[PDB]
């Protein structure tokens, strides 16, 4: 089935979200045997000394550390697009629709995950979101890479489940 | 006679004579009234006679006696209002009533709101904004008594003051209603010779955007006088300058003994109706002399019509003839009523449909904003109550009245009306006749009521299908009613098809809009949200004051201006051009996203009007005509 097919409800519903997810059940033997391993891990409380562990090493923060640093951040940075930014994202957003474009002239049925202007000022939010963590006043070019393959992992590996965006 | 006193009355002498402006409003005042009262007398209007007073110029000359007038307006006003009458007796002379004080300006710590109104602001002038929830019934006073001896053919008075009329407290002399004279003859009351002050007492309760969203609201209690009453509608955002009073003995008398407390209330001296977002309050510019010359200059240029319409959004890519049908849309035609009493409509319905994501929402939230009186609403959150009217009872009387909904609210304004395609059948025949008679009739248990529903409506749809297709009919593809199609005067079809030079220019319109910084603005600092209370009276980011596309303050100037000022009217040339375009639309071959009838007609001439609006032309003419027509035929082709 579609991903459109698959939902209960209007597929212009996918279009307001920026990034969207499908999570999949894998059914393969070696991750079963280590989730369930972690599982074993969290009811054992093997998980609550590694986790102690790691934040005293500091690979792990405290979620009320990481409350009271989200407000910090939001309240003081708002990042910037840098120009040499803007070009490569008005690249990589006229590619996808290049792509869409012909598949959806070839299949001559349009697409139940679109692309949109919205999807654009998504990948803009989460450029801008990604400098927000450094306390960066100026969004660079490695965050726009990032985000590029944040949108791909999410929307855009979704949108290749769509038979007709994919192709 | 008070020595204190008299030294304050002095020294308000001082400051109304070296701040001449009060002086000439004073004198302002006096011409207007006796110069109304010259042509009553020779073959109408009143002032009243108060003054506004700049809180800012009085600190500027008497700290002293700004701080008084702020933190013990009993000791400080009654001088200040005893020093106005005076000046105004003598200059009023050679052509009765006591003069009265307003207050504007920065207020500090007493600029409070109805949560924020606590024990230590008693006795202390207060400015309070909020939202007006309840408001009393007008009741007239009296102050004086006049009763008529037949016996002895003389007329005697009394006057009565109660304790919300004075600011400083005084010994309660209740004197009764006189029935006999001193000697015992019977008196006639004479009304007509009797005084009697209007009062009103409104509610004000904290605004609902001010307000934490969990909580129950506080509102207080505000009594109006004279001048002050009817100033205000229930839904009206405020700002109610007044001192804040204590009143009676709080169960402290024997006769009383409970904890309501001391009744506590703003003794009114200003209102100010603020214009919020989405409220039933008109904003309203104070235009000058000189903005008055730069739309007149405007107005005499040639490009007019494609400055102020690339302006409104300069942030949304493309939908050009979208701006031309708002800027029309908000000049709003000429409504015509007959000898017969028979009603034309004059504004402009405009609906939008098409693909997601294609600026419909932001367009409306833009009409929403730059609009005098736009209300917005959504298609299944409201209800068929909830535009037109509905019927309450209020505690007083016991009797049913009304509470107008966001059509009522809209009238002689904006409705941007979101998600059209989700509302309800019977809100929709509730819209069919808002939309064309411009009125709503209300005909529940008892009441059979009439409501003026004059609006301009915006809507945005969606189809059926969640995307347009070219290749199946507009009429499927729409799916709205024939009726509902017929009322919008325009309609516009915005699909998204995507071109590689279109895509690739909106991808840099976009990414070079969201590069944007306020002025006085720091590179990595946040812009900070302050929400707009304006005060209403009676793509390139540097636009300043009309050098290529105008500024939206200037915009809704140049709009307002338009609006009071022109009313066009139709000649031969331009009714040619309509007749014709009429008659070649209706015998067209061609299918069209809207049916024709004779509301085509009709919607020619109001566009014909609209742009003559924009022209500042009291004539419509050919060119009015052939824009108004080819406007039409993009949103039908
Ligand atoms: N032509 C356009 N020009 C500029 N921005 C656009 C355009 N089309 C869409 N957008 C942006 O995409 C976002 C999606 O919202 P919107 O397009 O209003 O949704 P809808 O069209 O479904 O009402 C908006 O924030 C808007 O700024
Ligand atoms: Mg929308």
């Amino acid at each position: 089935k579609s991903p459109g097919d698959n939902i209960d409800f209007q597929t212009t519903i996918l279009s307001r979200f920026d990034m969207i997810f499908i999570v999949k059940d894998d059914h393969n033997e070696e991750r079963d045997i280590s989730i369930a391993n972690h599982v074993i891990n969290i009811h054992t409380g093997n998980a609550n000394a590694m986790q102690n562990q790691q934040e005293e090493n500091g690979s792990e923060i405290s979620i009320e550390k990481m409350k009271r640093y989200i407000t910090y951040c939001r309240l003081k940075c708002a990042p910037r697009l840098s120009p040499q930014a803007a070009e490569k994202l008005s690249s990589n957003f006229v590619t996808i629709r290049k792509q869409l474009l012909i598949n959806e002239l070839e299949s001559t049925e349009r697409s139940s995950i679109p692309i949109t202007i919205r999807q654009l000022e998504a990948i803009i939010r989460i450029t801008e979101s990604l400098a927000k963590l450094e306390l960066s006043p100026i969004a660079q070019e490695r965050h726009v890479d990032e985000a590029i393959r944040l949108f791909q992992a999410s929307t855009m590996d979704a949108a290749s489940q769509d038979p007709i965006g994919g192709l | 006679p008070d020595a204190v006193f008299g030294d304050r009355v002095r020294r308000f002498q001082e400051f109304l004579d070296t701040f001449t402006s009060y002086r000439d409003s004073v004198r302002s005042i006096q011409v207007y009234n006796s110069n109304n009262a010259a042509n009553y007398n020779d073959d109408l209007n009143i002032l009243p006679h108060r003054i506004i007073i700049s809180l800012d110029d009085l600190r500027e000359f008497d700290r002293s006696f700004w701080s008084g007038i702020l933190v013990e307006p009993a000791y400080f006003i009654p001088p200040a209002e005893k020093a106005l009458t005076d000046l105004a007796d003598s200059m009023d002379d050679v052509p009765r009533h006591p003069w009265k004080l307003s207050f504007k300006g920065s207020f500090g710590a007493h600029a409070l709101s109805p949560r924020t109104l606590t024990a230590q602001h008693l006795n202390k002038l207060v400015s309070v904004e909020g939202i007006v929830t309840k408001t009393s019934l007008v009741r007239p006073k009296l102050i004086r008594s006049v009763h008529y001896a037949a016996k002895t053919g003389r007329f005697h008075y009394r006057d009565y003051t109660d304790a919300t009329t004075t600011l400083t407290t005084r010994i309660p002399t209740p004197a009764i209603y006189p029935t006999e004279d001193t000697e015992g003859n019977k008196l006639t009351t004479e009304y007509g010779y009797s005084t009697f002050i209007d009062h009103q007492r409104i509610t004000v309760q904290e605004m609902p955007e001010m307000a934490p969203a969990g909580q129950l609201p506080r509102s207080i209690d505000v009594i109006l006088d004279d001048d002050l009453v009817d100033k205000t509608k229930p839904g009206d955002r405020v700002n109610v300058v007044g001192v804040f009073k204590s009143l009676g003995a709080g169960g402290m008398n024997q006769s009383n003994s409970t904890l309501i407390g001391f009744k506590t209330l703003i003794l009114g001296n200003t209102v100010y109706p603020l214009h919020a977002r989405s409220t039933g309050v008109a904003a309203r510019q104070m235009l000058t002399d000189f903005d008055i010359r730069n739309i007149n200059k405007l107005s005499k240029k040639k490009d007019i019509f494609d400055i102020l319409s690339q302006s409104l959004a300069p942030s949304i890519y493309g939908h050009d003839h979208i701006k031309k049908a708002i800027l029309l849309m908000l000049m709003g035609g000429v409504e015509k009523n007959l000898e017969n009493g028979s009603h034309l409509r004059g504004d402009i319905n405009i609906l939008m449909v098409g693909d997601p994501s294609t600026a419909k929402s932001q367009l409306l939230r833009f009409v929403l904003n730059t609009a005098s009186l736009a209300i917005a609403t959504t298609g299944r959150g409201s209800s068929g109550v909830g535009l037109t009217a509905a019927v309450t009872t209020d505690r007083e009387t016991g009797e049913r009245r009304l509470e107008a909904g966001a059509m009522v609210l809209a009238d002689r304004g904006v409705v941007c009306i979101d998600e059209f395609d989700k509302m309800t059948d019977v809100d929709r025949v509730a819209i069919h006749e808002v939309m064309e008679q411009q009125t709503v009739t209300i005909a529940k248990a008892g009441i059979h009521t009439t409501l003026n529903a004059r609006c301009s409506v915006i809507a945005a749809a969606n189809p059926v299908f969640g995307q347009y297709d070219v290749n199946r009919d507009p009429h499927q593809n729409i799916a709205l009613p024939d009726s509902l199609l017929s009322r919008f005067d325009l309609l516009f079809v915005v699909t998204d098809d995507i071109n590689e030079i279109r895509d690739r220019s909106i991808s840099e319109h976009v990414l070079r809009t969201h590069r944007y910084l306020p002025p006085g603005y720091l590179e990595g600092e946040p812009v900070r949200e302050r929400l707009n209370l304006s005060l209403a009276v009676g793509g390139n980011y540097n636009g300043t004051e009309i050098p290529k596309l105008v500024t939206i303050p200037f915009l809704r100037k140049y709009v307002q201006y338009a609006k009071e000022r022109v009313i066009p009217q139709l000649t031969q040339e331009a009714i040619n051009v309509i007749v014709k375009n009429y008659t070649d639309l209706r015998n067209d071959d061609n299918t069209k996203k809207s049916p024709i009838t004779a509301r085509t007609l009709e919607t020619l001439i109001r566009l014909a009007t609209a742009h003559a609006k924009v022209r500042l032309s009291k004539t419509v003419n050919k060119v009015d005509a052939k824009v108004a027509a080819n406007l039409l035929r993009f949103a039908l082709l």
